[PDB]
């Protein structure tokens, strides 16, 4: 029973982490996973991040709850300090201790300052780590994650399309594969089921999944062995506005034709 | 081939997949290239550790 964030990982079993998440966030859902890192030398900061199973209501409120508990030298300064994670990584909730950032540090310093800017990108490495790691840690956890924070990661490829591919691997969409609202199939899972001549990634853009699903012709293609991605997210339309291609395979609308016949021509 | 592929499900005529939105985002995404061996600490998985072994039952769900 000590300050768990400054404690060494060897003593800190899973019990310690799963309890401490509920304690620090004032939340009572479980963490899917966590990333405890101790860093020293130049920047003496000890980070302890958690991935929520469920999205709090204040994840999409005008009053903010996304972010970490800011500590400086074991001393709590601020709560919900999101200036350690960009708005596209807003889901990460936990705490971070710094010996670099001042003790009188404000929310304004957290956003603007270059040392804290380097702190924020250093933690972005842990976010990418936890995300892909979570998908292979337990695919059920990442399924739960996306059904809560799926709109959040779609701010990513719409921001920077240069490294959109790193986020595109992580992105989950719905499909004709299954008539369920659970967004299971990634761009990974699409490429895995791609047929001969299917050089394009097929999408259907919809205001609601039920509206997409109400269409009979979905089963026509699944009967033939083709999968069409049913996209129902409002933000998705702005996400694919930048995400034009993944894995060398360019994207295709339902209202357009592709080269499937061209190979068999 | 028609104006669209054999999939006639929520079509119109033609479209550049989907587009048009207000730039609400600011700037920062994931790193690409440098697999930095120095930042690690949280090594391996914390679900079934690796393939499940010895310890792994139900404790770390």
């Amino acid at each position: 029973a000590q300050a768990l964030w400054t404690r060494n990982k060897s003593e800190i079993t899973d019990e310690e982490y799963k309890e401490f998440y509920k304690h620090i966030a004032h939340d009572f859902n479980d963490p899917l996973t966590w990333s405890h890192n101790r860093v020293e030398g130049k920047q003496e900061y000890t980070s302890l991040l958690y991935i929520p199973s469920q999205a709090p209501w204040d994840m999409w409120n005008r009053d903010h709850k996304h972010g970490l508990k800011l500590y400086v030298q074991r001393v709590f300064i601020m709560d919900d300090a999101e200036q350690f994670m960009p708005n596209y990584l807003r889901f990460v909730r936990g705490l971070i201790d710094s010996s670099d950032l001042p003790l009188n540090v404000s929310r304004e310093i957290l956003q603007d300052s270059t040392v804290t800017r380097n702190l924020r990108n250093a933690l972005t490495k842990r976010v990418l780590q936890m995300l892909e790691k979570l998908a292979k840690d337990d695919a059920e956890k990442y399924q739960t994650f996306w059904q809560q924070f799926g709109l959040v990661l779609k701010e990513g490829p719409a921001e920077d399309f240069a490294n959109q591919e790193a986020i595109a691997k992580l992105l989950r969409f719905a499909s004709t594969h299954t008539d369920s609202s659970a967004q299971t199939v990634s761009l990974e899972d699409y490429v895995s089921r791609m047929k001969e001549g299917q050089e394009k990634i097929y999408y259907i853009t919809a205001d609601s999944y039920a509206a997409a699903k109400s269409s009979p012709h979905l089963e026509l293609l699944r009967k033939k062995g083709i999968e069409v991605l049913l996209l129902s997210d409002r933000i998705d339309e702005w996400m694919m506005n930048y995400l034009t291609e993944f894995d060398g395979k360019p994207f295709q609308s339902v209202s357009k034709v592709d080269e499937s016949l061209e190979k068999l021509a | 081939m028609a104006t669209s592929t054999l999939i006639k499900a929520i079509d119109g005529d033609t479209v550049k997949l989907m587009y048009k939105g207000q730039p609400m985002t600011f700037r920062l995404l994931l790193v690409d290239t440098p697999e930095t061996k120095h930042p690690k600490k949280g090594v391996e998985k914390y679900g079934p550790e690796a393939s499940a072994f010895t310890k792994k039952m139900v404790e770390n769900a």
